[PDB]
């Protein structure tokens, strides 16, 4: 049980490696809740657990750094989770969130309304998504690949994720998307990370770590999410809170990550290799400009 | 202003709440407001914007420029008033000198 002082608990390999049929989730532990240190909220912890393990991983951390975080407001009008990715990210870093009502936030700067209403031509080095409608779960229905704002989330990525980046998105058992699991194929490394305290949850974090702007495996969504609910099926996750009590460490590390353009036909071998320890990130470094559509009309 | 919340509290009204509260150590500086949580023994760190009646009710600043103090930055409020994190802010004032509050660290006249 020594995964209960860990701040969560990553999908196993041999998981990934099945060719399940999806089935209900069904948690054993679906209804528990872990005792969160006083005054402290589930979306502080949670977010502060992801932190934690993204500090693990081989993550690119440039200077002027670029994090953009979608569905990062709370019904309370506020944004707990940016004000956890700003303490944790370097001082300085570029964060914008976005969601679709208002609400108030630490960020450098807010997007309020839908994809279709916000645009970029600026590429990001990591990101975060909490975005989840509640009424995508239906259990008197077939649980299908939801096709809303993930084909955004994967149309970004595709277009606006810099080489060497790296993503963490919100998914459930209802809350998925077939082609964001493929897309994982495209990165280095990847895996779907449940926070230990929200593991009486479905919900989990798909974390793909330095994208490489091409397939590495070729990956199966459909089955890729029936291997996940077979993995939260088969394995209770004791919830806990332990890894909140220590934040000494808690700061993502400035690496000083190298940026720069480079010309698809000269990402080779070696660039590759670069990217997937983390030791670079490609796109250009031009003046960050988001732009915000207004339908107008009398 | 103050003027108005702190007679909403005086006839006894609801402090705002939803002030979002930040793991650390507890074991930071202690000053005022801080690029990151600094709270030290005494003290919880809260997200800058959500102690801000100004950005909480979606009002401008009082500044001819419009510049808020809080948003983006950690506001440490002493544990015993931790309640009422936008009171506080809004009550006391920061040692421009040491940066910390008055009569709640600051100890610049001794
Ligand atoms: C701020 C409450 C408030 C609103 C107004 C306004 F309506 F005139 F703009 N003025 C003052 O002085 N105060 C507030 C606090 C907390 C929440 Cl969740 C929402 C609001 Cl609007
Ligand atoms: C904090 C004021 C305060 C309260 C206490 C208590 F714990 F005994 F209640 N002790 C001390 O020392 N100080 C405070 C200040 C200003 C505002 Cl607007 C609100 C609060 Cl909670
Ligand atoms: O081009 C562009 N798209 C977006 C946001 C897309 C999106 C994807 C998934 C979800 Cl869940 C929500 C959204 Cl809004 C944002 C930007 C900009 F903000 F950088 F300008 N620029
Ligand atoms: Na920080
Ligand atoms: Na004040
Ligand atoms: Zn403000
Ligand atoms: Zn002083």
């Amino acid at each position: 049980s020594s995964q209960a002082w860990q701040p969560g608990v990553a999908m196993p390999n041999l998981y990934k490696m099945q060719r399940m049929l999806l089935e209900k989730c069904d948690l054993q532990n679906y209804g528990d809740s872990a005792t969160l240190p006083k005054g402290i909220m589930m979306n502080v912890a949670k977010y502060t657990q992801l932190c934690q393990y993204l500090n693990t991983l081989t993550l690119a951390v440039p200077y002027n750094m670029r994090v953009i975080h979608f569905g990062a407001g709370s019904d309370k009008g506020v944004a707990p989770g940016t004000a956890v990715l700003r303490q944790w990210l370097p001082t300085g870093t570029l964060l914008v969130d976005s969601d679709l009502n208002d609400f108030v936030s630490d960020a450098d700067s807010t997007l309020i309304g839908d994809c279709a209403t916000v645009h970029t031509a600026n590429k990001w080095d990591l990101i975060i998504s909490d975005m989840y409608d509640p009424k995508t779960k239906n259990v008197t229905k077939e649980n299908d690949s939801k096709e809303g704002f993930f084909t955004y989330i994967c149309g970004f990525i595709q277009q606006k994720l810099a080489l060497g980046g790296s993503v963490a998105i919100k998914i459930t058992e209802h809350s998925w998307n077939a082609d964001l699991y493929k897309l994982m194929g495209h990165f280095a490394w990847w895996t779907a990370f449940v926070t230990n305290v929200n593991a009486s949850s479905s919900e989990a974090f798909l974390i793909g770590c330095n994208y490489l702007g091409k397939p590495r495996e070729q990956i199966d969504g459909y089955v890729m999410h029936a291997n996940y609910i077979f993995w939260r099926n088969t394995n209770p996750i004791q919830l806990s809170s332990y890894s909140l009590f220590d934040m000494s460490k808690f700061p993502l590390k400035l690496r000083g990550t190298a940026v720069m353009s480079l010309k698809e036909g000269q990402i080779n071998d070696m660039i590759l290799s670069l990217l997937s320890k983390g030791r670079l990130i490609i796109r250009e470094n031009n003046r960050v400009v988001i732009s915000s559509d207004v339908l107008v009309n009398n | 202003a103050a003027k108005a919340y702190k007679d909403y509290l005086a006839s006894g009204g609801q402090p705002i709440t939803n002030c979002v509260k930040m793991l650390c150590t507890h074991t930071g500086t202690g000053q005022a407001i801080t690029v990151t949580p600094e709270a030290n023994m005494d003290q919880e760190s809260f997200g800058g914007a959500s102690c801000c009646l100004y950005c909480r009710c979606h009002i401008d600043h009082p500044n001819p420029k419009g510049f808020c103090d809080l948003k983006g930055k950690y506001v440490q409020i002493p544990t015993t008033c931790a309640n009422d994190p936008v009171g506080f802010t809004l009550k006391n004032t920061v040692c421009t000198v040491c940066g910390m509050w008055k009569g709640y660290g600051c100890s610049c006249d001794q």
